[PDB]
RNA sequence: GGCUAAUCCCCCAUGUGGACCCGCCCCUUGGGGUGUGUCCAAAGGGCUUUGCCCGCUUCCGGAUGGGCCCGCGUCCCAUCAGCUAGUUGGUGGGGUAAUGGCCCACCAAGGCGACGACGGGUAGCCGGUCUGAGAGGAUGGCCGGCCACAGGGGCACUGAGACACGGGCCCCACUCCUACGGGAGGCAGCAGUUAGGAAUCUUCCGCAAUGGGCGCAAGCCUGACGGAGCGACGCCGCUUGGAGGAAGAAGCCCUUCGGGGUGUAAACUCCUGAACCCGGGACGAAACCCCCGACGAGGGGACUGACGGUACCGGGGUAAUAGCGCCGGCCAACUCCGUGCCAGCAGCCGCGGUAAUACGGAGGGCGCGAGCGUUACCCGGAUUCACUGGGCGUAAAGGGCGUGUAGGCGGCCUGGGGCGUCCCAUGUGAAAGACCACGGCUCAACCGUGGGGGAGCGUGGGAUACGCUCAGGCUAGACG
């Protein structure tokens, strides 16, 4: 089985974007879907949608990329330059509100799971609650 | 506030005394992992009311004897011998590593 | 070649002899009373227990048998006497013991 | 210590004309107007490309020898400036300019900073009426730096202030020549100083 | 190593062995000479180095180097030693302090005098 | 008994006292219960003596005893004034 | 052996009250109330003398100080893996201010341990301090808090309090007296001696200040303390001059023999005036006390300075200590001679065997400066024990393989709890230190005042996404 489903989804997204895929299918879960909501809201992906593979439900994440570049390596710039899981099984990471990291001095996001739902660093900071530091994305 | 813990009665072999095992989770001071420690407390059972496997609350009390500083407040839930079996297997493993 | 604080030492000796005496009386009397309570002689038992309690409080007046400790001795004496007379009955003289 | 000894040899070694004698660094006798090469037997030889440490050390030594401040007080002032909030270099310069001897020099009471140091140490300078004989004294904005009434009859003060008639003073200083006094109006900005020093080089020198 | 491994085993702090076992961690130590010999150096060099086997008040008896041009150290010479080794002499880890209790300072020394126990010469 | 006395906190030839509530059995510069004022004997600043009057009244009500110097300093601050 | 006083000791009485047995009520571990029974109190002295002052007795409360108990945290070795007989528990006692296996009788056979018992080693612990971007590492000197100890060991007495540094007893070692029977002593109090050691101070002044003990007070005691002395041991301030002064003395060093360097440096010219010499000369000291008032509030009065004729102020007034390291690269600073793998240098790389910017000296230069170097030790760089923040195909490193115990970790959906997690409120976080601001010594070091902080833990309330747990459900993992 999967030891960390959330990290599995993040790695699926990483490996997909690294080869400039159209979309990627991740085994569906409410937590994963709530994270994908933040992703699409922040513009790292074109969005997601629930789908069905042969018998089981999945989530199609439609990836996002920049314009085709000039010169050698015309591959476009990545919209998700970096996506890393922080609170892994075996070392869980919880932070207070005064301990939420400012990712890339603003240009990134940090996804938290708080008692008021799955939020971003700025969202949680405005709400005034902390929680589990799921992952950093920029 | 007198400290009130919650544990499992793992020894009723004494007279008017029970050994209550109490666990506690906390993040590691340097490595942040939520680790789980435990400690056995000798609690006072003046009625022999509590038996093996009983999950009970324990309260800080006036000293009854050397190593006996706690009383059994109430019964949380009745005998669940699974945690007792876990502790007994943990103890039984010690005989296998001598020489 | 020393200072006259030796005076203090002298005084302690006197006080020592003063204390050992009183206690030695109290203890003695206590035993006596308990004997009469074991043998059932309730009148003489209580009549001597009264004197024992009186000597206890008089010792408590000074620094010999201060604090409660005096109340502790009185309590143990009265309890033991009333318990031993209950094995026989008839609290004749009706002294220190309440009705 | 005060490095006491030859001075125009520093005018030569630093490569930039310093003003350590006051006059005679303006006259064609500075030995920098006629011998711009460093001192010693190997002064006229072709110079090698200096290391980065060489450049920073030379710049820091230039700025330190301009004021005649020992290494101890210099490093102490720099650490004090780095503790404070704001640009370290400009604050350090404002601190160095706030020294009483340097203010006496800037106010034209003395022709050189070392002559100003001697004028201060000998109790010829007063601050707000009270006599002060400490060159390391820090002048606050608003302090009146005057000349002692008992010293206003000395020949050197008469000469220096007789030459100050018509001369302008720094934008952060006011001068009254008849009363032989002046006022430290504010801390000097970097644009107010025309020192031939790159402060960032000294900051990087102490950054090591 | 995994986090659980670090909770179980933990990192091991590294301790540094002292290059100068002059006991009590002293900066200097007094001793009495035993032999004043001459040792030949290692691979790239060739000379006659002046060494003395000093018996210390620390309980040790170790060889120590005799710096300077000339020395006056007989068998029963009482000398003070300090740290600092002589690279081209394997086993010599300590130096004699010149100017202490039997070891005169190097005579006619004029450049680096404080390192060889030579006082300031007279008027110029 | 608990006393109200002075503690010395300045440097050599620069004495500065804290008017302080502490147990008499403790050293004069040791752990006190509360600082109720301060005193500068050389009168270096215009405010060289300050006392918390209500706190001094409290500690006197509960049974503290001031020193002669402490009582003098308190009396100068109107701790006992009942006009 | 004899005489005698008391705030010494004792008896009886008075019972506000308190103590104890028993009963009842409230409360909930031995808290509080109530009844009968019983038991328990005291000391006098001083005057301004029949009225106050210092006291005395019983009780309740405050305040302060402490005792004991509990959660969590606190170094290294697993080349220490099993430990335990008062051991674990009970009952009843003894003991203490008080719980306790603290101690003792009798009964039960338990208690602890890889979540590291037991053993060994090391070590007072902390506020803090040093370092570090931080995390962390190192450390616990001065000052403050707690502990422990008083030649080694053990023990009780007296007391509110001690198992008592300058109290007592015994054993041991040591030193001294000794009529040889026996005694006396205990600087890890101040100073000092000696030994050890690389190394650490005066057998100083003072009761003036602050603090402590006794006393109604006067006052007495205080090697606490306040000061002085010695030591660049540290930190800070300051001096050994300032300005003019040659296309540039001499000497000394180079040299293409033209010259170049030491260098405005010097001598010199003018100027100020470190030291010193005089005179003035403190703050720290106003209370206790006395007088008025009322021994209160309030007012008034008087005494008292170790530092010390010191600080500071005024006048006078002499150009008047500079040294130490380095100069091949790292690393700022180069030539000459001597030496010839010799003598030597060296933190690492390395230099010297004929022409050495590396040895030694000289001239010159660089760096700091009443200091400069060296050695030792700590952190740093060192992401080189890697939580932040590393690795294991060939560089050090995947166990020879499996089965599997503990442990770690855990697919999807719903619900309960709220342990982790998070939030709010509140308590705690002594002072000093650190940070910021203002202020006091002419500045600074130093010091004062105010401000801001802060994790952690306690308590009350709240949140439920995730982790946890319980109950149920699903089939994508797994098994059949
Ligand atoms: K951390
Ligand atoms: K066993
Ligand atoms: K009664
Ligand atoms: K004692
Ligand atoms: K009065
Ligand atoms: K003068
Ligand atoms: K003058
Ligand atoms: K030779
Ligand atoms: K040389
Ligand atoms: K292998
Ligand atoms: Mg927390
Ligand atoms: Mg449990
Ligand atoms: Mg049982
Ligand atoms: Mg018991
Ligand atoms: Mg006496
Ligand atoms: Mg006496
Ligand atoms: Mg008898
Ligand atoms: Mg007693
Ligand atoms: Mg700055
Ligand atoms: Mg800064
Ligand atoms: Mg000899
Ligand atoms: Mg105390
Ligand atoms: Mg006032
Ligand atoms: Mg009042
Ligand atoms: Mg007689
Ligand atoms: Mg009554
Ligand atoms: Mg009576
Ligand atoms: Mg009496
Ligand atoms: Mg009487
Ligand atoms: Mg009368
Ligand atoms: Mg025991
Ligand atoms: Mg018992
Ligand atoms: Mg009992
Ligand atoms: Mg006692
Ligand atoms: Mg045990
Ligand atoms: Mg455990
Ligand atoms: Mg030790
Ligand atoms: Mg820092
Ligand atoms: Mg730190
Ligand atoms: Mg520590
Ligand atoms: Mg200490
Ligand atoms: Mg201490
Ligand atoms: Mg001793
Ligand atoms: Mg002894
Ligand atoms: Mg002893
Ligand atoms: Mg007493
Ligand atoms: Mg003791
Ligand atoms: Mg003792
Ligand atoms: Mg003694
Ligand atoms: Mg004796
Ligand atoms: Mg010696
Ligand atoms: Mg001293
Ligand atoms: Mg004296
Ligand atoms: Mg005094
Ligand atoms: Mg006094
Ligand atoms: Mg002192
Ligand atoms: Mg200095
Ligand atoms: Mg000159
Ligand atoms: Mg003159
Ligand atoms: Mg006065
Ligand atoms: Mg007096
Ligand atoms: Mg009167
Ligand atoms: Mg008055
Ligand atoms: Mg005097
Ligand atoms: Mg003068
Ligand atoms: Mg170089
Ligand atoms: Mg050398
Ligand atoms: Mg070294
Ligand atoms: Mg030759
Ligand atoms: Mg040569
Ligand atoms: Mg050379
Ligand atoms: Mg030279
Ligand atoms: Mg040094
Ligand atoms: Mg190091
Ligand atoms: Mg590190
Ligand atoms: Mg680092
Ligand atoms: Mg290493
Ligand atoms: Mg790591
Ligand atoms: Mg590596
Ligand atoms: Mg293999
Ligand atoms: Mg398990
Ligand atoms: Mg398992
Ligand atoms: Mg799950
Ligand atoms: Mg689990
Ligand atoms: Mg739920
Ligand atoms: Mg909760
Ligand atoms: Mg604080
Ligand atoms: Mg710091
Ligand atoms: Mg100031
Ligand atoms: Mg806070
Ligand atoms: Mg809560
Ligand atoms: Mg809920
Ligand atoms: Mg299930
Ligand atoms: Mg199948
Ligand atoms: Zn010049």
């Amino acid at each position: 089985m999967l030891t960390d489903p959330i990290a599995d989804m993040l790695t699926r997204i990483r490996n997909a974007t690294r080869v400039y895929k159209e979309s990627t299918d991740v085994p569906a879960s409410r937590f994963k879907e709530e994270i994908l909501r933040i992703l699409a809201r922040e513009g790292f992906i074109k969005g997601y949608e629930r789908v069905d593979v042969d018998g089981k439900p999945y989530l199609r994440v439609y990836l996002k990329y920049g314009p085709r570049r000039q010169g050698p390596d015309p591959r476009p710039e990545q919209v998700i330059h970096h996506i890393r899981r922080i609170s892994k099984p075996g070392r869980r990471v919880y932070v207070g509100v005064k301990e939420i990291p400012r990712v890339r001095r603003g240009l990134g996001i940090a996804i938290l799971s708080t008692s008021k739902g799955v939020l971003t660093d700025r969202e949680a900071r405005k709400l005034g609650v902390g929680g589990e530091l799921i992952c950093e994305v920029w | 506030p007198k400290k009130v813990l919650t544990g499992v009665v793992v020894s009723d072999k004494m007279q008017k005394t029970v050994t209550v095992l109490v666990e506690r989770q906390f993040p590691h001071p340097l490595y942040g992992k939520v680790i789980k420690r435990s400690k056995k407390y000798l609690a006072h059972d003046p009625e022999e009311k509590y038996k093996l496997g009983d999950v009970v609350e324990i309260i800080e009390s006036r000293p009854i004897s050397k190593r006996k500083r706690f009383r059994v407040l109430r019964l949380v839930e009745s005998g669940r011998m699974d945690l007792v079996e876990k502790y007994l297997i943990r103890r039984q493993n010690y005989e296998s590593l001598s020489k | 070649r020393n200072l006259s604080a030796l005076k203090r030492h002298r005084q302690s000796l006197k006080r020592r002899l003063r204390n050992k005496a009183k206690k030695s009386a109290i203890k003695t009397l206590s035993k006596k009373a308990i004997q009469l309570a074991q043998e059932g002689k309730a009148e003489e038992a209580l009549k001597i227990m009264r004197k024992a309690e009186s000597l206890i409080d008089k010792a408590a007046k000074g620094s010999t048998l201060h604090k409660n400790a005096a109340a502790r001795r009185k309590s143990r004496l009265m309890r033991k006497v009333r318990q031993l007379l209950e094995a026989a009955g008839a609290p004749l003289i009706g002294g220190g013991l309440s009705a | 210590g005060r490095y006491i000894g030859p001075v125009c040899r520093l005018c030569r070694r630093e490569g930039v004309k310093l003003y350590l004698k006051g006059e005679r660094c303006y006259s064609p006798k500075c030995a920098m107007e006629r011998r711009p090469y460093p001192p010693g037997q190997h002064g006229q030889k072709r110079a090698r490309r200096p290391s980065d440490y060489a450049v920073r050390l030379r710049e820091k030594q230039k700025l330190r020898r301009i004021y005649g401040i020992s290494e101890r007080q210099f490093r102490n002032l720099f650490e004090e400036a780095s503790k404070k909030k704001g640009v370290t270099g400009s604050v350090f310069l404002g601190l160095l300019e706030s020294r009483l001897d340097n203010v006496v020099y800037r106010l034209g009471f003395a022709v050189s900073r070392r002559q100003a140091r001697q004028l201060v140490r000998h109790g010829h300078i007063t601050v707000n009426g009270r006599r002060v004989d400490l060159p390391s004294y820090r002048v606050r904005p608003g302090d009146e730096i005057a000349v002692a009434e008992k010293s206003r009859n000395l020949e050197l003060i008469r000469q220096n202030l007789e030459a100050m008639k018509g001369r302008k003073v720094g934008p952060w200083l006011s001068l009254d020549v008849e009363g032989m006094k002046g006022k430290f109006l504010r801390l000097p900005d970097r644009e107010d100083l025309a020192l031939p020093v790159n402060e960032q080089l000294v900051i990087e020198f102490y950054s090591r | 190593p995994t986090i659980n491994q670090l909770v179980r085993k933990g990192r091991e702090k590294v301790r540094k062995k002292s290059k100068v076992p002059a006991l009590k961690g002293a900066p200097f130590r007094r001793g009495v000479c035993t032999v004043v010999r001459t040792v030949t150096p290692k691979k790239p060099n060739s000379a006659l180095r002046k060494v003395a086997k000093v018996r210390l008040t620390s309980g040790y008896e170790v060889t120590a180097y005799i710096p300077g041009e000339g020395h006056n150290l007989q068998e029963h010479s009482v000398v003070l030693i300090r740290g600092g080794r002589v690279k081209d002499l394997p086993g010599v880890r300590y130096h004699i302090v010149r100017g202490v209790y039997d070891a005169a300072g190097v005579k006619d020394r004029k450049k680096s005098r404080s390192k060889y126990g030579t006082k300031k010469p007279k008027e110029a | 008994m608990v006393k109200i006395r002075l503690a010395r906190f300045g440097s050599k030839h620069n004495p500065h006292y804290r008017i302080v509530v502490t147990d008499a059995r403790r050293k004069r510069d040791g752990k006190y219960i509360e600082k109720i004022g301060y005193y500068d004997p050389r009168k270096t600043t215009p405010d060289w003596l300050k006392v918390d009057v209500e706190r001094a009244r409290y500690w006197l009500s509960v049974g503290a005893q001031p020193t002669d110097t402490a009582r003098r300093l308190l009396r100068q601050a109107g701790v006992f004034r009942q006009e």
